[PDB]
RNA sequence: GAAGUUUUGUGAACCUUAACACUUAGAGGAAGGAGAAGUCGUAACAAGGUUUCCGUAGGUGAACCUGCGGAAGGAUCAUU
RNA sequence: AAUUCUAGCAUCCUUCUGGACUUUUACUUUGAGAAAAUUAGAGUGUUUCAAGCAGGCUUGUCGCCUUGAAUACUCAGCAUGGAAUAAUAAGA
RNA sequence: AAACUGCGAAUGGCUCAUUAAAACAGUUAUAGUUUAUUUGAUGGUCUACAUGGAUAACCGUGGUAAUUCUAUGGCUAAUACCUGCGCACAGUGUUUAUUAGAUACAGAACCAAGGUGAUUCAUAGUAACCGAACGGAUCGCGCUGCGACGGAUCAUUCAAGUUUCUGACCUAUCAGCUUUCGACGGUACUGUAAUGGACUACCGUGGCAGUGACGGGUAACGGGGAAUUAGGGUUCGAUUCCGGAGAGGGAGCCUGAGAAACGGCUAC
């Protein structure tokens, strides 16, 4: 078992700064590798220019095509896929057009129906609700 | 960095001043005979105490008049570091403050009769020889009386005359000697002296009896030294520097508000 | 006795006494050592001897080595609390510390008070006032014991 | 400038020390003025405070306390003899503290000539006070005044006074320094 | 007491070499996972049709196979 | 009479007129000293409230309540009462 | 008005890039030191009915494309600048030498008294040293009062500089660092406002580390604090106050009580 002992200080301190890293959730924050991984910085929102809009297919069982866009981070340029909510709003995209970027809520992960981690807020900052409310 | 610091700030003013929180940013910042946190600068007292003034503006006003005095001296400096056991002098009105701490920990100007305010005390920080060869005493108000009595110690207050310069009374440090607070937790607090225990490096303490057989300690700094084996030179505040308990001062204050 | 370059010589004994030694007493309810006032040393650095104030902490401990000249230095063992666990956790720090050779004899592992003064050199700032012989079995800085 | 700071420097571990302030005024050290011999010049440094430190450069003269007698008279000097720290400072004639130097001994011998009447190579009754009152003079320093010089530990520092003062060397000090004369020729 | 000047120290800035740190291209090689459905077997799960598995060694299109010593998580808690 | 604390007497120091000795600390107790703001909190109808540190009585005028704005809180360090516990010292 | 002189401009305000026993926090020390100002002290001792000659603004007058650039010529001031007698050999200060600075008990015979837990402290005395500093060539209201300014030493106050002890996040795919070019110590200088390897000569061989040295990372200024509904905790703190550091990057320096200043200057 443990050491109980009253001068046993340092064998209870170090052995959680120790374990404390076989945690999954602890090494996702407390690692350096959080910052050169994401597309994102640490960060809410990105906006970026729609390079290409893409079509992909949901697994099974679950079968369709998912509509989703290919952006480049303005910061970093770096490309991502960017799903987009809600029905048809694919032709409100418009290649070369800014779109915010906002993550999925799964904090990347995957969500549902493949590898895909964010999510279209805004397109030419109308917003996606506003259109299909059409408000 | 670089040099003195020209502005204090309210907030990191002392507390018992009880300047309040809003209505200013800065607050009057006092040097002078005193410290700066063992002291209460002139302005606060006029507007702040005993509300003649309302302004900063207006304390200008009264002061170069030249009507205050302190010490039988003009002071024109609004912000003049006035201390403990200082006498305060206004000629229209006709009457005189000497500030005293009162037993919550605050100073307070303490009204006083005319022939009273001519004399004050001032306990010696040591004494020390000067040029010549001649002895000279030095206080806690920067003084420095010279050729004393052989008999004068270190830590005891001796009575000044003001309308001269010369002293008059002595008193001595000793068990059975009535001594105020002027500083620390106990402040505010008069009683006679039990014992002092030496502790030969740094920091003698004194024990020492409240006139409601209440015993507490103190630095000797903090401990000045009234007068004799009961009776005092002076004249004492309200309560006389008891300080009624925590429970006993709740009752007696919504007592009063009841009328 | 003159070993260096310069003449050593003892200040507070003026030419006018060339039999006379100046010894100074340190206070603070320390007691001179004898040594002191018989031997013929001089040593600046030495409080009952030279100019040194000793003034401020005193402190104990065990002496762990006596390598360099006229000069010690002393572990002292703590204890540091740790409040999440709520238990102990054993520290040390080497002071580096003056003795004057009025002590004679002073061997690894004896127990030595050593009051605060001015800085002498860049590591000590501490000089001695007193010591006391005991065995230490095996190594010294294995050695735990409080004060 | 020098900079008499500990941020620079190593740590008693052997550890580069972090320094994350540029050099302070309070931490001020100046250029030493090696002074010498030569005729007299004198610069008044000012210094923190507003107050004023005279640094020596090229210092002839000198007040020289005789221990014993106690008297001190105005001297000239000849040349440096002895210094304990660095032998480059005899080589120049540098004055500093500690530094054994030449001196006249004409105002010693004309005072005790004065004083005493036993001298060397209505008042009688003064003189005889005196004598018995306090003059058998070593035996070295005997052989020493026949000379003309004397011996003497510089005991001002120079660089912060402005003034070549000393002691002259007797007894023991005296006998020490000759062995360290004689052993270098 | 100016310009100029001698020797020191304080010392920016630039350059050569090296090391350390951090991004980054690369013919070819060779992993892992994803598709959504293909080709070739049949290895494991029943004694899975040669019981299964371990360590180590060699061999073969592929699963795998065999040698030596172990384990029951066996298909036996058991018979002069 | 319970519950605290304390003197004696069963062989219990003394150098003096409160401190010196009882191996040494930790531990616990009380005390010192430690800026306010913030935090808890005493008092008070900012119309309530978040707040704020103000107010409240009253045809009296050198106005009064000898007006209030309390108090707590702030490992290591300094000091102290103490019989256990645990280290540690030793072994005239 | 203008201009010279004095004082201020080193506070305040803004920011968080540095920085991991560093800074900071609480806790000591300064017998190891500087301190404009404030407050209180002190002090005849060295042509004395009064010493000297230049400088603005101003007037005359130009230069340059241009600025908070300024030259030549002519006047005139001081609390600017610089000199400088004096009893009622001879003061105070600086620099060295050096005597006293007593204290657990009473005395007897013989001859020629400050102050600390603690000092080399205060102070007095002796012998000389230097000019490089004080001992008022100043101003207003009214035999005689009051206070404005100047400046020395000593306290005092606002401070500041060092300084004792204890305290921090991750990392061992960082285990041995430090040194002849200061690493740890010793003696004697030097330098500083003073203490110190702070620096220089010689001399010794030390110092730190498995209780984490040395090195690396931080999307790190520290603390007072903030969020979080048992207790114990976990995460945050650029940001109202208190320290710290910086003014594009580094470095150097003048003036002053105080700056290594940037709403000051010099260089790359």
């Amino acid at each position: 078992g443990k050491p109980n002992g009253i001068r046993t200080a340092r064998k209870l301190r170090s052995r959680r700064r120790v374990q404390k890293w076989a945690d999954k959730t602890y090494k996702k924050a407390h690692l350096g590798t959080r910052w050169k991984a994401n597309p994102f910085g640490g960060s809410s929102h990105a906006k970026g220019i729609v390079v290409e809009k893409l079509g992909i297919e949901a697994k099974q069982p679950n079968s369709a095509i998912r509509k989703c866009v290919r952006v480049q981070l303005i910061k970093n340029g770096k490309k991502i896929t960017a799903f987009v909510p809600r029905d048809g709003s694919l032709n409100y995209i418009d290649e070369n057009d800014e779109v915010l970027v906002a993550g999925f809520g799964r904090s990347g992960h995957a969500v549902g129906d493949p590898g895909v981690r964010f999510k279209v807020v805004k397109v030419a900052g109308a917003s996606l609700l506003a259109l299909f409310k059409e408000k | 960095a670089r040099g003195p610091r020209k502005h204090l700030k309210r907030i990191a003013a002392p507390h018992h001043w009880m300047l309040d929180k809003l209505t200013g940013h800065y607050a009057p910042r006092p040097p002078g005979p005193h410290k700066l946190r063992e002291s209460a600068p002139l302005v606060v007292l006029l507007r702040n105490r005993l509300r003649y003034a309302l302004t900063y503006r207006e304390v200008m006003m009264i002061v170069m008049q030249r009507l205050i005095k302190v010490d039988n001296k003009v002071r024109t400096d609004q912000c003049y570091p006035a201390g403990f056991m200082d006498v305060i002098s206004i000629e229209k009105t006709k009457e005189n403050f000497r500030m005293l701490f009162d037993t919550k920990g605050r100073f307070v100007p303490h009204p006083i009769r005319e022939e009273e305010a001519s004399y004050k005390l001032c306990r010696v920080k040591k004494v020390v020889v000067g040029p010549k060869g001649v002895p000279a005493l030095i206080t806690h108000d920067g003084r420095t009386m010279r050729y004393p009595h052989p008999s004068i110690k270190a830590h005891d207050c001796i009575r000044l005359d003001l309308n001269t310069g010369k002293i008059v009374d002595t008193l001595k440090f000793e068990a059975g000697n009535m001594a105020m607070v002027t500083g620390g937790h106990n402040v505010g607090r008069v009683g006679v002296i039990v014992h002092r225990e030496r502790h030969l490096g740094g920091f003698d303490i004194i024990h020492l009896r409240d006139a409601k057989n209440n015993e507490f300690a103190t630095r000797i700094s903090n401990v000045f030294v009234i007068g004799k084996g009961e009776k005092a030179w002076i004249s004492l505040p309200k309560e006389k520097g008891i300080r009624l308990s925590i429970m006993e001062n709740r009752q007696v204050l919504l007592k009063k508000q009841q009328m | 006795v003159q070993t260096e370059r310069a003449f050593q010589k003892q200040d507070g004994v003026s030419s006018l006494g060339r039999t006379q030694r100046y010894w100074k007493d340190v206070g603070l309810g320390f007691q001179t050592p004898r040594l002191a006032k018989e031997s013929k040393y001089v040593d600046k650095k030495c409080p009952f001897t030279g100019n040194v104030s000793i003034r401020g902490r005193v402190i104990k401990g065990m002496v762990i080595s006596t390598k360099m000249k006229r000069a010690v230095v002393i572990r002292r063992n703590y204890l540091h609390f740790v409040p999440k666990y709520s238990r102990f956790e054993k520290r040390h720090k080497n002071v580096t510390c003056h003795l004057s050779p009025c002590f004679e004899q002073v061997k690894e592992g004896d127990i030595v008070t050593a009051g605060q003064c001015r800085p002498l050199s860049k590591t000590i700032r501490f000089n001695v006032l007193k010591v006391e012989k005991n065995q230490v079995f095996g190594n010294v800085r294995k050695q735990f014991r409080l004060f | 400038g020098i900079s008499r700071d500990r941020r620079h420097k190593h740590r008693r571990t052997g550890g580069r020390m972090p320094v994350h302030q540029k050099k302070r005024k309070f931490e001020l050290g100046r250029p030493p003025a090696m002074t010498k011999l030569g005729p007299k010049r004198v610069r008044p440094v000012r210094c923190r405070g507003g107050n004023m430190k005279y640094r020596a450069l090229r210092l002839d003269t000198g007040n020289y306390s005789w221990s014993s007698q106690k008297i001190a008279k105005k001297t000239r000097l000849l040349g440096v003899v002895y210094n304990a720290s660095n032998n480059e400072l005899v080589r120049t004639n540098t004055l500093v503290k500690n530094s054994i130097v030449a001196i006249d001994a004409t105002p010693f011998k004309a005072w005790f000539r004065s004083f005493y009447g036993l001298d060397l190579g209505h008042t009688l009754c003064l003189q005889n006070k005196h004598r018995q009152q306090g003059p058998k003079l070593d035996p070295l320093l005997e052989e020493q005044f026949n000379t003309g010089r004397l011996l003497a530990c510089i005991s001002s520092r120079p660089g912060q006074s402005g003034r070549a003062d000393g002691y002259i060397l007797e007894g023991e000090e005296l006998m020490f320094y000759k062995r360290k004369m004689d052993k270098k020729k």
